[PDB]
């Protein structure tokens, strides 16, 4: 805001978004179009949370599974391997085990919601990280999981659809980089 | 309704269009349509002296609207609608938030990386001056463009 | 507790055995104590013996009945009839103890605690401190067993070996 204002951070036009404050981990204040004032934040830092732990797990599986399958698995492009995954009944594994998880989640957000429990904390820390000699670094470790999934979601968004166009996997992409077929060939006109 | 306080208020408003919309909206236009219309003549001069370098194997000599319609197919177009669509919603929180009382004034989104605006008064010369040129670029563009119409030819073109 | 996150369960409270206050759900709440109580032990002895039998019987046919190749087969090479006559016997049973207070709020009108039959015949509740570890013992192999006995049928219908012979052969899907 070059002419003098008060302002968020992150952006300098736009005010701190009210009901945003620097409480919650990694609040830089973007909230551009307020969803905070339409949704409790609590209830959407739980899902800011669980998306990005979805992703974090998938940023790394789609790159393993490009290198690595399991022997007993074909190894085929991970998005096809949905699909035989699907038809073998795999998935269905996959996706009961998670609802049973979820299940026990579902309570904790309506606790969540009802004061309790802080958003996305299910006390699971079976390491000693961040244990009471270490929970000085719980701020810290705080920010970085809300950094580590912002990205992650950003990165696994573009893995996939990257690999759409290319039709090429991400590790063969980077090692051998191509424009979108076509392109360099092609004239419109 | 049109008062000193905007810049570039030499009180020409005919059609009245400031009695029946906030001025805030007014200005926030008049400028990006300005810097635009300014970034546009721009191209439309640039494109014709030089191009990037595969552009001309892909797009051959279309020119003006022409690219355009060559353009879209390439998909450029749409990275462009899609990168300049996202700063968008950026900036229609911002027109938003300066519609409920803010702090912003209009036309301001905070770029000065060269801190040119730091002295309060260069700053007043440099807004007239960017409504000036952004009415000039206006006009010009469409000329250019309505030139481009009427003889198929590149604005350069025509002068050479 | 069991669930860390969750609160603790309020009418979950130390008294029954095994209480780790598991109930996330949170049916205590709803339903009384007693009554969950005495059907978490009745299927956990029915089950217990369930499991008992999917091993024995695989194992060991009666002359007088036919042999399926699976326990579960077993059920269905018996006669028709002596479906029947089990389920008049066990249903009995149930009248007798239950003192025909079958319904909810009709069973335990009398005290009766809570999962108690009164069956001792050899007398091994003497000692309370016993009394007990053996009710944690029971409740704990209660729940192994209905978790067992589903694992032990579903994979019988499905593959259709024994549970001892699944084991020789895995034979995965
Ligand atoms: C712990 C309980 C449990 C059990 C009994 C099963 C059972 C099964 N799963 Mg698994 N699964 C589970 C949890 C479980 N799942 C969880 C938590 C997840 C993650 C969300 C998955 C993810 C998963 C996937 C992705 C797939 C399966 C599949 C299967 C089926 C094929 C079995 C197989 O590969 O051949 C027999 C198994 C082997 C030869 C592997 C060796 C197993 C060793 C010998 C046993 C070790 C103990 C075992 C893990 C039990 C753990 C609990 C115990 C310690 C109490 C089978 C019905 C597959 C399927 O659908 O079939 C096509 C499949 O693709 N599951
Ligand atoms: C980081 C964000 C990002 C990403 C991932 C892309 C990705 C892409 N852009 Mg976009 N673009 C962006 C930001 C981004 N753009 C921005 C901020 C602008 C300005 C508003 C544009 C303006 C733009 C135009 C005008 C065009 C693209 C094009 C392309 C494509 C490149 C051609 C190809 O197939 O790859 C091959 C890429 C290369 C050989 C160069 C890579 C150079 C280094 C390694 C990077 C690709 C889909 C082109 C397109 O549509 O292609 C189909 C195109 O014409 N982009
Ligand atoms: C679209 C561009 C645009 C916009 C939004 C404005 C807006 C404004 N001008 Mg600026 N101006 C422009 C172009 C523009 N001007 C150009 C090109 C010139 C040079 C000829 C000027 C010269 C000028 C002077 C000298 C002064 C202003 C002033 C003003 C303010 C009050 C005038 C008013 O109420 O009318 C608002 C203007 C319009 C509504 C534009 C109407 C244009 C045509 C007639 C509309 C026809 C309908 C349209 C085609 C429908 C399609 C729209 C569709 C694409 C969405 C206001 C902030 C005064 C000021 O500073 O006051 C503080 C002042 O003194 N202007
Ligand atoms: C209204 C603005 C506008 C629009 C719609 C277009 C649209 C187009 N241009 Mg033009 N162009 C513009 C401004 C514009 N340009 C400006 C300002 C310049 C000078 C740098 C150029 C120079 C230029 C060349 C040399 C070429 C195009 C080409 C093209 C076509 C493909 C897009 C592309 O790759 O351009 C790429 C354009 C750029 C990278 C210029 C972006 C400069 C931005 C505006 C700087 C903004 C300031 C920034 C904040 C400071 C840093 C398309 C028809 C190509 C084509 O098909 O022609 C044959 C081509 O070869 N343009
Ligand atoms: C004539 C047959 C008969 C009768 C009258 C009863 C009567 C009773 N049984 Mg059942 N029971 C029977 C046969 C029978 N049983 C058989 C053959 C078995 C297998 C060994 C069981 C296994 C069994 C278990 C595991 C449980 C009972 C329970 C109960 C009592 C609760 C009443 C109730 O809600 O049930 C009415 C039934 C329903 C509302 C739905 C049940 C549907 C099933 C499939 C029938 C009641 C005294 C429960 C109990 O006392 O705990 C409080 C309990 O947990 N019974
Ligand atoms: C949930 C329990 C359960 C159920 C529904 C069945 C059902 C069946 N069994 Mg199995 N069985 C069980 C437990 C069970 N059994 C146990 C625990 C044993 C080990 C002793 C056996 C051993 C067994 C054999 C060896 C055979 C069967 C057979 C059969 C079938 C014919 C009925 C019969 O002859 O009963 C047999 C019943 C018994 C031998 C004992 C009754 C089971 C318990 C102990 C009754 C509980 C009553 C009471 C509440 C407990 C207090 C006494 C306590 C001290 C034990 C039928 C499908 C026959 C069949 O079809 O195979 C081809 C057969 O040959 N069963
Ligand atoms: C490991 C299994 C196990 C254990 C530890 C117990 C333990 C107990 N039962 Mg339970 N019970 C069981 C299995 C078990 N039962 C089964 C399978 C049935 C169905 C026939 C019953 C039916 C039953 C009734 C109807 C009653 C009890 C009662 C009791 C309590 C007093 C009896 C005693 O001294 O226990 C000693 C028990 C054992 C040593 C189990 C025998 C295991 C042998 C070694 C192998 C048998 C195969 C005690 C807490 C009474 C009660 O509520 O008291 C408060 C009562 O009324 N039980
Ligand atoms: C960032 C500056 C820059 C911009 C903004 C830009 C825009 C466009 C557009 C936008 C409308 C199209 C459609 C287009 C097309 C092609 N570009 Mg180009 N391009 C730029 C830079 C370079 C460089 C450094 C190279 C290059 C090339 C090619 C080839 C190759 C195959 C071919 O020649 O057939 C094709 C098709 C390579 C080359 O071989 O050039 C002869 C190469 O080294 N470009 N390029
Ligand atoms: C914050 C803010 C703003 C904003 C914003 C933004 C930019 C929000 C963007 C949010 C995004 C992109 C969230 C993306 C989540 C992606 C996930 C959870 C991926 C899951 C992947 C899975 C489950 C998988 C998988 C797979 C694996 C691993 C491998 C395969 O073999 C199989 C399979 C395919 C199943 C704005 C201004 C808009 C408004 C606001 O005022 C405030
Ligand atoms: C924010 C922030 C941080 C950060 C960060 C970062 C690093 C953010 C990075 C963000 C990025 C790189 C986002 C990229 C967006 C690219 C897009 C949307 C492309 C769209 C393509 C389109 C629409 C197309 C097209 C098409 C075209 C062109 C023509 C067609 O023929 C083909 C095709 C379909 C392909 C972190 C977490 C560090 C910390 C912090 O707490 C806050
Ligand atoms: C009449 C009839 C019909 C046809 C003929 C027939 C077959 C002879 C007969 C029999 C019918 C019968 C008797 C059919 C028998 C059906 C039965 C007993 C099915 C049991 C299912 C149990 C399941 C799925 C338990 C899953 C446990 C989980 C998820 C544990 C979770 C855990 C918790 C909660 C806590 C810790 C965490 C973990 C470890 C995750």
């Amino acid at each position: 805001a070059v002419f003098q204002g008060d302002f968020s951070e992150s952006v300098p036009f736009l005010k701190t978004p009210t009901n945003l404050d620097g409480s919650l981990p990694g609040d830089v204040g973007f909230d551009p179009l307020g969803f905070s004032e339409v949704f409790d934040i609590r209830v959407l830092r739980e899902a800011e949370l669980k998306h990005g732990r979805i992703a974090m797990l998938a940023t790394l599986g789609y790159l393993v599974q490009e290198a690595y399958v399991f022997p007993f698995f074909d190894k085929v492009p991970p998005i096809q391997a949905h699909d035989v995954l699907v038809k073998s009944g795999g998935m269905s594994q996959i996706l009961l085990w998670t609802s049973f998880l979820e299940i026990f989640g579902g309570i904790a957000l309506f606790q969540t919601i009802q004061g309790r429990r802080y958003p996305g904390d299910f006390a699971f820390d079976p390491l000693g990280l961040s244990q009471g000699k270490n929970a000085e670094k719980l701020e810290r470790y705080q920010l970085a999981e809300i950094k580590h999934s912002r990205l992650a979601m950003l990165a696994f968004s573009g893995f996939v659809h990257q690999g759409f166009i290319t039709k090429q996997g991400v590790l063969e992409q980077l090692g051998n980089f191509k424009p979108i077929p076509g392109f360099p060939e092609a004239t419109f006109f | 309704g049109l008062d000193g306080t905007y810049v570039g208020d030499v009180g020409f408003d005919p059609l009245g269009f400031s009695s029946i919309i906030d001025m805030r909206w007014l200005r926030e236009a008049e400028l990006k349509h300005g810097r635009v219309c300014m970034l546009a003549a721009t191209g439309m001069i640039v494109q014709d002296v030089y191009q990037f370098p595969g552009v001309t194997k892909s797009f051959g000599d279309a020119k003006m609207t022409t690219l355009h319609d060559v353009a879209v197919k390439q998909g450029s177009m749409q990275q462009l609608l899609v990168w300049l669509g996202l700063l968008e919603i950026f900036g229609f929180v911002a027109i938003v938030q300066m519609l409920q009382g803010s702090d912003r004034q209009p036309g301001d989104f905070g770029f000065d990386p060269l801190n040119c605006a730091a002295n309060p008064d260069t700053l007043a010369r440099r807004q007239l001056v960017e409504l000036k040129n952004g009415r000039l670029a206006m006009i010009a563009t469409a000329g250019m463009l309505h030139h481009f119409f009427i003889t198929g030819k590149g604005p350069i073109q025509l002068i050479t | 507790n069991a669930m860390p996150f969750l609160e603790r369960p309020p009418k979950l409270d130390g008294s029954l055995a095994g209480d780790v206050g598991f109930d996330p759900v949170g049916f205590s709440n709803y339903f009384d104590i007693r009554w969950l109580r005495e059907a978490e032990l009745k299927h956990g002895r029915v089950c217990m013996l369930g499991v008992t039998g999917l091993l024995v019987q695989e194992a060991i046919c009666l002359p007088q009945f036919a042999n399926g190749k699976t326990p579960v087969d077993d059920f269905f090479v018996v006669p028709a009839a002596g479906l029947w006559q089990v389920f008049f016997t066990i249903g009995a049973v149930e009248f007798f103890s239950n003192g025909f207070k079958l319904t909810p709020g009709d069973m335990f009108s009398e005290g009766r605690e809570a999962g108690d039959l009164g069956f001792d015949p050899l007398g091994c509740g003497k000692n309370p401190d016993a009394l007990a570890r053996r009710r944690l013992v029971e409740v704990k192999n209660g729940r192994l067993a209905m978790i067992a006995f589903g694992g032990m049928l579903h994979q019988q219908l499905l593959t259709g070996q024994g549970t001892l012979e699944q084991l020789a052969n895995f034979k995965a899907i």
